[PDB]
């Protein structure tokens, strides 16, 4: 019990590397700056207010996950006479976790990290959380690219109606955001993205 | 046994100095800045690299002890500053290389850079390859033995003050050949402008200059560019020409 | 070969073609 | 492949280990040569037929100390000579020196200066030399 | 003994003050240089 | 110069350890010292604690 | 003396503000970048190179003023019975500095700020007169960059060339006999000598 | 016996410093910092996790070699009764961490400290040691983590000017396009980032580059 | 040693020094003799009724020496 | 026959030269390492060169029958020491017989009491030091 | 002739290449 | 530089070896 | 050779080339 009770802190103070590493927050908390960046605003509303929502919505699908593990470890079995069957009892308490990264880690890269099928053993928990974390960012990358593009339609549209005309001089930045954020509330992309980031992983 | 705590007790103390010479070059170059390094290794580096370079012996009692530190302090940086100055001299010529090609062409014009970016980063990798960080701690190697402190040494101000032309006479002539090819293009626009009114020449300007101002540098980028970037890095041998100790 | 080279010659010769190299020749 | 007609050995910018470790063969014995006396060089052309005498001459021209102790023979150079001074409640020095005789560690070269019936002495030489003397001086009073 | 320790308990602290004090100049020193160069 | 004084009065009760006045001075001489001498290490302390704060607070 | 600790340190954390406020740094770093805003190239010479050179000249007048501050408190002869006696003391250290600032500051805003010498009193008249030394040097050299232009584009309009661009071909000639007459060492050593009997 | 137990435990607060300067999390944290400021990115990927990234590659292959300390250390028979063999221990015990520095570290760059701290120690007259030492004498341990942190700042800057080759590319043919037009007083960044952002995820650079660099440590099969 | 072949350098080379408070050289020598780890190149210098010698050679050969001399000091 | 053509030398490089006519090693220290010489010199007589030199110089120079120590002129200490039990005469007997006597720096001191004066090189008052106060342990 | 060397010359001949190499040709 | 002549340096001084093809490549 | 040295004439020559550098001639 008292070598738990290192384990039990040791998560605890492990918690803002692990949740900043293992889960969807880095694929929330990327598309909330690229969508400012996209509108072209820098410090509004901020790095504050946008990590908060995205840690609120990322604890939403991440919650079941850290909740099983609670009334996995509360049974009264954790005394074994065997040290190897505690090491499988422990193994067997980190399998929610395993099949969550195994869904949207890469098989090929996590089979060249465990060189240096899987249903009868897991791979190791080492070998796939950057394989997991390089996946997410790649693909919080290739969906940011998508609500990047239709604001340079717009950034382009007035920029050659001012050129159409003769005043070339003219700055479009003074005008374009104007016309860039009226896209984003017609369309209410707001309450729509972060609709389907959550439908990306948690089933209706 | 209070000496084997006091032998890394005198060397701690030694390297606060030799961070405060050393400090305002991790500041200046290219590939060390905190652009390019965080913050946690960074000094880490930074004193190391004092310690395995510091003149005197380790063991040895500093000679700092209270003889005027707050000015020396001053000494230190000031020398540091100057030494970041001429070590980013290829760099600051490199860039100012850029900036006037990317100016000539058009493209800088919402004022009244990537381009030069790429030149710097360019002549920061070709100097960094031959040799480069042997002679870059060289100069700091011999730095502590021309301006040992408790001395006084100054960066000697009458050769300082032609440095901004120093760099600027290396600028002119190394964008020398493509503004003259830039420059005759346009003119001979304008002759054209001059017989045929209406032409609005100026916006075919733009689009004939970005193809010109790359298609002259390709002639010699490959066999003239790289070794004046090797000629123009400041050696060790004219360390003395910039100093003297006072006293 | 023994231009640079370190050598004992006469009964047991070899060269010692490095600092951490010897060569035991066939006569 | 290697014609020269006599023996002897040739050493072109030798670093004074692989220089003795050549004479560890006419001596009969291996040489160990120290940290700090390894920086010297040495070249030229040099024969051994009888490297006793050589190495007493050799060792003061380039300046060094030597010891050998029956089963190897240690090389420093001359800044690491070492000295030292005991003394010892309840047997003589010349008791000591009849345990240095008979065992065979007395070296003619670096004798044991002090009086003949007391226990204080003055002893000084090779580092290898030095700390053999004081252990055992200090493990006889224990022992008596 | 006494008087001993109590003379290199100032010997210590005292130098071990120093070698704070030193470094934190030297940090606050080029730290200056720092925002004067950003200016 | 406490020291001195400390160091005269014990040879006396080394040639007679059974003087009965003697060792009562003693003791009134050696719990004084005691009470000397932790009060200056304690007093020094604070003078090295208060001259860390300072560059704690600054650094 | 713990107290000596807290205003030798205080004085290390506000030395940005006084390079930046109470000294000759002010009238460097202006003129350098307007005239380089006279030859309209943004980016050379890379405004780090000027906050690089005029931080040594500005360090080059500061520097005796420090020496000579610590010279003076060296003398640990401060202690004495009255309260006032030690005060009058620090004063005398500090009319080393006071005397460089008295000298270039007006008698306008000193008793201003007096009434509504002291130390506190001088500082913002002295950046405020040093903004106003600095226009009228930066006007100087302005004006022959405001007659090479001007020739320049009164020859195209002296040919049938008013249609091209002329700051695309007057911005090489003024840098380019800008540093044939090499200037860039002469407005330095030229404002060196104000300050300072330089060399 | 028991003061082994502080050389234990000063060794153990020194530890994260050594992470900082002597291991090889400094090819990869640099490289990263790179290829986010070659994108233009400035505050995403939010560095904090990109430290973890580039910590967990670097543990991943530093593991065998540290490894090896628990195993000889934990040794029952550490102490032993000579205070020569005692030192030879734990070189012996080190060797296997120091022949790590000489070869991923640079030639001339660690033959200039020795050099340098030669003449600091005894004066002028020591000579110098020129390349030929490298067959049987071994550096110190202070004289190679700075060449070495250097020779691996080198070659991180080596491998960020390769990579940021291909979007400089771009950034040029989108500012000559806008400047084709007339649309001179336009940013091109805002138009560049999108198709900065496509040459890396079509070219998936983080799941190569990720191989390449165990490769340059270790092999696979 | 008669199970295997040690070698290593020359510069490897330690000594010692250790004594015998009730047991002779010539009897821990005969009980070497008896046993089989008699090296006659790195002999055991020391006066022959003694308790004090001094012994040098391999770090296997030290270390045994060392170690059977102070296990048989305890036995008596 | 002999001799040693010095250009420009340390005095480190020059005095293991004259060891060889001197049958002694020669151990220069390091702050009497900085000084340079040239000129030809004739090992023909070296226990009167080296005292010539030595006093032209400004060296200090001690012989105790293994080596010859050579320091420099400013770093000569001194030290006094008492004796309880044991007079001057006897320890000065015991230098005599122990070869460990120079006559250049004696001892100064009163003939029969136990505090006297010493001065001379740091190996030569070392030893005296530790030698007068390990007889008083002794005794 | 042995243009900037110390050398102790006659019958037991050394030439100084540095302060720490020594050659050893025929007797100078 | 030793024009033709070469010899060899142990324990007495110095001996004149046998005129042979060898020679010994001078560092000067 | 004595234009800014110090030196010593009569049976005992020397010049002194720098404060640390004694220089003794031919007889």
């Amino acid at each position: 019990n008292d070598i738990s009770l290192i384990a039990l802190l040791a998560f605890s103070t492990l918690l803002p590397f692990i949740i900043a590493s293992g889960t969807c927050f880095v694929k929330f908390s990327i598309v909330f700056v690229m969508v400012r960046n996209a509108l072209g605003l820098q410090q509004i509303p901020s790095n504050m207010t946008l990590n908060g929502v995205a840690l609120l919505l990322s604890m939403f699908v991440m919650w079941p996950i850290m909740h099983d593990a609670y009334v996995y470890f509360e049974d009264e079995d954790v005394t074994f006479n065997d040290i190897s069957s505690l090491s499988k009892h422990v193994d067997e308490g980190l399998d929610g976790y395993r099949d969550y990264l195994i869904k949207y880690s890469d098989r090929e890269l996590v089979q060249f990290f465990e060189n240096a099928k899987d249903e009868i053993e897991k791979p190791s928990i080492f070998a796939l959380l950057p394989a997991y974390a390089l996946s997410e960012i790649k693909s919080a990358f290739k969906i940011g690219f998508y609500l990047y593009l239709p604001f340079v339609v717009v950034d382009l549209v007035v920029s050659s109606v001012l050129l159409a005309l003769g005043m070339m001089m003219m700055s479009p930045v003074t005008i374009s955001t104007p016309i860039k954020l009226v896209l984003f509330v017609a369309l209410d992309g707001w309450t729509l993205l972060s609709k389907g980031l959550i439908l990306q992983y948690m089933d209706i | 046994f209070y000496a084997l705590y006091f032998e890394i007790h005198h060397l701690v103390a030694s390297a606060a100095l030799g961070f405060a010479r050393v400090a305002p070059i991790f500041f200046f170059l290219p590939f060390l800045n905190s652009g390019v390094l965080s913050g946690a290794p960074r000094n880490a580096i930074i004193i190391l690299v004092a310690l395995g370079v510091w003149p005197h012996a380790l063991n040895e009692a500093p000679p700092f002890l209270s003889v005027a530190m707050i000015p020396l302090v001053l000494q230190e940086a000031a020398v540091g500053v100057m030494l970041g100055c001429l070590l980013s001299w290829p760099f600051w010529v490199m860039h100012a290389l850029g900036c006037i090609i990317d100016n000539q062409r058009g493209a800088t014009l919402s004022s009244s850079s990537e381009m030069a970016n790429f030149l710097n980063m360019f002549a920061a990798v070709v100097y960094l390859q031959n040799g480069g960080l042997v002679t870059m701690v060289d100069v700091l190697n011999k730095s502590y033995q021309l301006c040992d402190p408790m001395n006084e040494c100054t960066p000697s101000l009458p050769p300082l003050l032609t440095f901004i032309n120093q760099v600027a006479q290396n600028a002119l002539v190394l964008a020398s050949p493509v503004v003259l090819v830039l420059l005759l293009s346009e003119v001979f626009l304008g002759l054209l402008s001059r017989f045929a009114p209406q032409m609005n020449a100026f916006a075919i300007s733009l689009t004939v200059k970005s193809g010109i101002a790359v298609l002259i540098m390709l002639l010699y980028f490959s066999p003239v560019l790289p070794d004046n970037v090797l000629r123009l890095s400041f050696q060790a041998t004219g360390l003395s020409s910039w100093f003297y100790e006072r006293g | 070969w023994l231009k640079g080279r370190s050598f004992q010659y006469g009964a047991e010769g070899y060269i010692k073609m490095s600092p951490g190299h010897w060569y035991f020749p066939s006569p | 492949k290697i014609p020269v007609t006599g023996s002897g050995f040739v050493a072109k910018d030798d670093s004074l280990r692989t220089f003795f470790d050549a004479m560890a063969l006419q001596l009969k014995e291996p040489v160990i040569v120290s940290k700090m006396a390894a920086r010297k060089k040495i070249t030229g052309n040099f024969e051994f037929h009888d490297p006793n005498a050589l190495l007493e001459k050799l060792s003061l021209q380039l300046g060094l100390i030597w010891y050998f102790d029956g089963q190897a023979i240690y090389i420093y150079d001359a800044s690491e000579m070492r000295n030292a001074v005991v003394s010892l409640r309840n047997v003589s020095l010349n008791e000591f020196n009849n345990f240095l005789k008979r065992s065979g560690l007395y070296n003619k070269n670096y004798p044991l200066r002090g009086d003949n019936r007391k226990g204080t002495f003055y002893v000084s030489g090779p580092p290898v030399y030095v700390d053999m003397v004081v252990n055992a001086a200090t493990m006889m009073d224990k022992q008596n | 003994d006494p008087k001993e320790l109590a003379i290199s308990q100032e010997m210590i602290s005292d130098y071990n003050l120093y070698v704070s004090m030193v470094s934190t100049l030297t940090r606050k020193g080029v730290g200056a240089v720092e925002t004067l160069l950003r200016s | 110069n406490l020291q001195t004084q400390v160091t005269e009065a014990l040879d006396k009760l080394a040639a007679k350890p059974s003087d009965p006045a003697l060792l009562a001075a003693y003791q009134s001489k050696l719990s004084e010292y005691n009470l000397y001498r932790n009060a200056q290490s304690n007093t020094v302390k604070v003078f090295k604690d208060i001259d860390a704060a300072i560059i704690q607070n600054f650094r």
